[PDB]
RNA sequence: UAAUAGCUUCUUAGGAGAAUGACGUAGCAUGCUACGC
RNA sequence: GCGUAGCAUGCUACGUCAUUCUCCUAAGAAGCUA
């Protein structure tokens, strides 16, 4: 069991015990990395722990080969000899095996627990190896993670639709929502067996969780659920392939009379045709989003695989294909379980259609003529390097901004990550600069945007629509219920409830807030669809009911305000908490 | 070896042989205690010697009784397998036509040749060229083994669907023959 | 062969060849078994014996193995060594086997003859993979025992309705009815095989059988009956699935108008269809057979398994379903070899069907939605375990009563096997109580109804219903005969008939007796159906006349009276030999 | 999916035998010395 | 001259170990031929 060492790509044999993603690493890198950081473990063919008859020694610098096999300092056969010794690490190809001065990054990056800020900011500035390696172990410790989640259990069942909870006492418990799921254990004497997948979510009065099974078995008191694992597989690709300038288009081929519609992105367009990926960065509602069907209606023999990191974004595009491209030549690729209630108006799960359409977690094998990748700040280097190793293309295409909500980043909690840390391709876009830049709104009306070309882009965008007066900012204390530990604001609700019986023409409205918890109670006492400002992003409605639910860093964030607001087609009502956050817009009186 | 009390026999005499040659005995005790040494030592590597034999007469033993348990769960499965194997060959049988035609045989045996001839349901057709499938069973109903067959499926050499409007004269070349029809009898 | 040691579950690949069922036995627990009880004899792979061309040593505690073979002291090699040495013997998987302290029953449970009543009551109280083993061992006894009897043949052809009986000398004979069957043998020069099975029953007088026929294939003499000592397969299911309940019921789909019948029991529906397994305990005519109906009325799409230990209850069961259910979606299951006057009314043996009644002997492996159990007191831990191996389903419910009769049981002859210890499922209904219960008599008239609630009952039942004054108990001495294997009371029915000419009514009447010899010996001289107390305990009838012949401990049994004067519904002639059994119970005098 | 048979090369393991050397024990033959007769 | 004891030399038998060789079997990899 031989590999490549991860900052020089030398045979080895060696791996790191103590990290997380156990990595290859050659002789001089291993020995590097071992005599300098704590970790003190090293896997070869055979782990390096002492043979004796009862011994635990695994320190490298302890150990001796002896005889046949790996002996500590007092077990050792009497003929020696020292394993981490010559400035090197015996392993195999030893004499082989050309360091780097890399093991100073990588020490860091194996080291660091992913709380601080700087981390991420080291863990996307580095060589191309280790900008696989980093995203590889930060999902594997976003994954350890939810192993310290409090073990749950049930108290009793006055109600069988709305289980009753009881957490374990003395362990953190885990956020109540559709995303995490469990599975229990009956450990009574008799049967310490699961005995199904649940999942929870929280309900408005009292204790109670209004729960959801794959199966229908109760339970008996000693009954109770942890929270599973998401093993994380291993990534080889890189996070962008290396680009190369064509002279002229090829593998692709233009279209006569395109449309009326898209053409003034043609020169866009035969840009695309001319590099080997292209990044489009634009402001939120300017047309990025149909530049990619324009693309399509301009490469009509091109197969297109449409893909991004969020189910509400690309069911955004999924629509607005169908409003625009032959709906017969289309699919729609959704996982086995589902959790989401994905798009069924397509031939759904049909991999070798022309056009098709999927989230990156469950991007099937597969090539292509040109892929986009959509709302590039939802993904990390992860999504990055498995659509760029799953996805085979001749022609990349990297559509979104910066500027929008980023991936959500669970273990950062220290200071703030900059746009051009969120991924290589936001990199790209703030470093040098986008391949193709449309700054002019054609979604949202001249009010909104008049605003947020305040609060985030620097008096940038002009735009087209008319301010139709339908732009309200409330005054409202909102007082706070930190119920399902996202915070439920039920006099805001009030308000909303109180003033939608009096706007005829708002009955319809989004309900749009940071709060999962909030954003989910709604549907209950005013009944409009629902949708949290995470995976609003991507998708326009005719009209935004927007509640800032408390004053925190999380809801006054100013990209996720403009990426809630900008949501809007023809007016949107807010009701804000900050005294600044309602003073830097500028809407209507109320 | 050091469980049996030879090695203690050993351990008890060079102890005293030592303790003796340390407190400077005589040559004849020095002797005496070297023979007995020697002698223990010999009774020790002797059952050794029985201790060796031992352990490897029990690991070839257990070898094979490893390999013989082994070879004796592997023939159940077999023999589970031919069983399935005859019996679904059984439940296969076209039992009214079969039992017709052995009720007619004078001994009750018949040739083996004519099972499927006279009783079998379905026929295929393997047909290299297109003068062959013209011959042998043109349109969707033919004669073959004094019975009446009547197209079911038409499959070529890559095992894809081929409708009976394609296999002409003209379209003979882009079709991957043999083609393999099924007919069932009626 | 390899298999699981039975009291520790370890790999092994020994076994105890002198028991009767040989069990699989790991090392330490075999070394336990040999060494404490009279088994000396271990089959390995290979048979532990003297492989010398003249010895025969069948003990393990005296073989030695050397080369490759096992001899004895007289004939091994100048190698050593013992096979049962160290704690072990020496089989497959040495270090594997963990040792168990639960052979000091494992050697009561293999060396026992079940003679005494105390071999029953520790061979049920033991754990589940002993449960098993106890099971399978008393019915490989009981078909032994069925192997030394008093085989016979026919006398000369006599009738075409009746043969003869010509027995050998010195042999008992057996009981004779549908549950005793009979084989004939054709060994006539030439050639031992089987032509048909007949069932036979006592004649009218001197010796003769009036028979029931398998094969219509007439013998001669040349053939002799033997009493089918069959085999007795391997059982591997547990007794009982383990109980786990559910919220809401799942499978099971309720009706649309199931009936205003039966409408009192749709919470016990609904708990029948809660549980994994359910347990209603009826006392003697409370609706048990109508509660069989009435749950498949009221889950109407569920395929349902009804099963019984004998074709009495399942006939009556299938009766009750001809009368209530749909008929065309019903599929009675019989045996092939035909041994009972079987039931043919239905759309018959059909195993792809809805409804399918069958006998637990005859289950084929298949699946169901919800299986009912009936008469459990009948039923041994075999028939249980059958019954799980055969068939899986979503919901099992045992309905039967403990109080009345048990099995046969025909090894027990000392002491008294009180009713907790008749299976696993009365002993669950003992210990906790059956989840279900329902105490109002719908057969019996008033003062019986009262003073059987009072006589064992705690005080529970009541008639819907008025005493139908047709009910009696005499004190008749009814002079004894008994030449021959049971009891009889023919002048008894001398005097019954010296009744029986004012009291019209019960001229179709079924006569009962607690002995066989009388129930033969009545059918003969006044054709009166007959049914005995055994055959009872899952039909109702109006019209039964009941006897006793002698005064013991077999008639004062009250669990046979209970469920001897339960059975009639408006009237029977009973006689009473004990001044106990006239005084129990109100009833004129006469 | 992969036949029957023959020959040959290489590697590993086990047994048996042979040869040589080494140690230990027992038996027998010889020389020298101590004591007793 | 004999008996007992000790040392040295030689031969035989047995047990253990080291080396070399032969063979007998088993297992595996491969090559060629009909
Ligand atoms: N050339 C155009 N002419 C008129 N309207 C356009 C044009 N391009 C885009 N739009 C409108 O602008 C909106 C931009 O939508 P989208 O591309 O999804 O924005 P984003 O990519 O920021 O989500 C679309 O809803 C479309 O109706
Ligand atoms: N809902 C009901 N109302 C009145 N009588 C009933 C009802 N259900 C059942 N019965 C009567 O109770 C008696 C029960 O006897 P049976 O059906 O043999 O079952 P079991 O022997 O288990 O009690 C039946 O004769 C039936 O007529
Ligand atoms: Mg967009
Ligand atoms: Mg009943
Ligand atoms: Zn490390
Ligand atoms: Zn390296
Ligand atoms: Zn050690
Ligand atoms: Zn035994
Ligand atoms: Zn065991
Ligand atoms: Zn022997």
């Amino acid at each position: 069991a031989v590999g490549a060492c991860v900052l020089c790509n030398s045979q080895t044999s060696l791996r790191c015990g103590a990290c997380i993603r156990r990595p290859f690493l050659c002789c001089k890198c291993c020995y590097d990395h071992v005599i300098s950081t704590s970790h003190k473990l090293v896997l070869s063919v055979n782990p390096y722990v002492c043979n004796a008859p009862g011994c635990d020694v695994t320190d490298v610098t302890q150990l001796y080969l002896g005889g046949m096999s790996y002996y500590c300092k007092s077990h050792k056969p009497p003929i020696s000899f020292p394993l981490c010794a010559n400035g090197q690490v015996f392993g195999l190809y030893k004499n082989t095996c050309v360091g780097s001065d890399n093991v100073t990054d990588f020490n860091a990056i194996a080291t660091c627990d992913w709380t601080n800020a700087g981390d991420y900011i080291l863990a996307n500035t580095c060589t191309e190896r280790l900008k696989l390696f980093a995203a590889e172990t930060l999902k594997a410790t976003e994954e350890t993670f939810k192993l310290s989640y409090g073990i749950a259990t049930v108290r009793e069942v006055l109600s069988d639709r709305e289980l009753h909870l009881s957490w374990e006492v003395g362990k953190p418990r885990p956020p109540l929502n559709r995303n995490y799921v469990f599975t229990g254990y009956r450990v009574t004497k008799n049967s310490k067996v699961q005995i199904g997948e649940y999942t929870f979510e929280k309900g408005d009065y009292g204790d109670a969780v209004v729960y959801r099974g794959t199966t229908t078995y109760k339970l008996n008191v000693g009954d109770y659920f942890v929270l599973t694992s998401h093993t994380v597989m291993p990534l080889s690709a890189p996070t962008l392939v290396p680009q190369e300038h064509y002279v002229r288009i090829t593998g692709l081929y233009p279209t006569l009379n395109i449309s009326d519609e898209f053409s003034s992105n043609v020169a866009n367009y035969q840009k695309v045709g001319m590099q080997k990926y292209s990044t489009l960065q634009g402001p939120p509602g300017t047309g990025k989003s149909h530049f990619a069907i324009g693309l399509a209606l301009y490469y009509p023999s091109a197969r297109i695989v449409y893909t991004a990191c969020s189910h509400a974004a690309v069911d955004a595009l999924c629509e607005k294909a169908l409003k625009y491209l032959p709906i017969d030549k289309c699919s729609r690729i959704i996982p086995a379980r589902a959790r989401v209630e994905c798009f069924d108006k397509f031939k759904v799960n049909s991999t070798l259609e022309q056009y098709v359409f999927c989230t990156v977690n469950a991007l099937p094998e597969t090539t292509a003529d040109i892929v986009v990748f959509d709302e590039i700040s939802m993904a990390t280097n992860y999504d990055l390097s498995v659509v760029n190793a799953r996805l085979r293309a001749k022609h990349y295409v990297y559509i979104g901004d910066p500027a929008q909500l980023p991936a959500p980043r669970t273990l950062l909690t220290k200071g703030t990550l900059e746009p051009e840390y969120f991924n290589s391709v936001c990199r790209l876009m703030k470093t040098i600069g986008p391949d193709m830049f449309l700054g002019t709104c054609r979604r949202c009306p001249a009010e909104i945007v008049d605003t947020v070309s305040a609060l985030v882009y620097d008096n940038k965008l002009k735009a087209h629509k008319d301010k139709s007066a339908q732009c309200f900012k409330m005054f409202y204390k909102g007082v706070i219920t930190h119920d399902v530990s996202s915070a439920i604001n039920r006099p805001q609700i009030g308000v909303v409830r109180e003033f939608l019986t009096r706007n005829p023409a708002w009955r319809k409205a989004v309900f749009i807030s940071p709060y999962n918890s909030q954003n989910a109670v709604a549907s209950k006492i005013l009944g409009l669809p629902t949708q949290t400002v995470d995976s609003s992003q991507g998708s326009e409605y005719d009209y935004v009911i927007f509640t800032q639910t408390t004053e925190t860093a999380h809801s006054c964030n100013v990209n996720r305000f403009n990426v809630a607001i900008t949501r809007a087609k023809v007016g949107i009502l807010c009701i804000m908490s900050d005294r600044d956050l309602y003073d830097k817009l500028q809407f209507t009186s109320l | 070896f050091s469980s049996l009390p030879s090695y203690a026999a050993f351990a008890t005499a060079q102890e005293a042989y030592e303790q003796a040659v340390a407190n400077g005995d005589s040559e004849v005790v020095l002797k005496k205690l070297k023979k007995s040494l020697n002698v223990a030592k010999s009774e020790f590597d002797r059952d050794a010697a029985m201790q060796r034999k031992l352990e490897k007469m029990a690991d070839q033993a257990m070898t094979q009784m490893y390999k013989q348990a082994r070879s004796e769960d592997k023939r159940a499965k077999v023999t589970s397998a031919m069983q399935t194997m005859l019996f679904t060959m059984l439940r296969k049988l076209d039992n009214d036509a079969l039992n017709n035609i052995i009720n007619n045989a004078r001994d009750g045996c018949v040739p083996l040749n004519i099972i499927p001839l006279t009783t079998a349901a379905k026929l295929m057709v393997v047909i290299p060229d297109y003068n062959t499938y013209k011959n042998t069973c043109d349109g969707t109903t033919f004669t073959y083994a004094s019975a009446l067959w009547e197209i079911q499926q038409v499959v070529d050499a890559d095992s894809k669907i081929v409708q009976l409007s394609e296999i002409s004269m003209d379209n003979s070349p882009n079709l991957a023959w043999p083609l393999i029809v099924t007919a069932l009898r009626a």
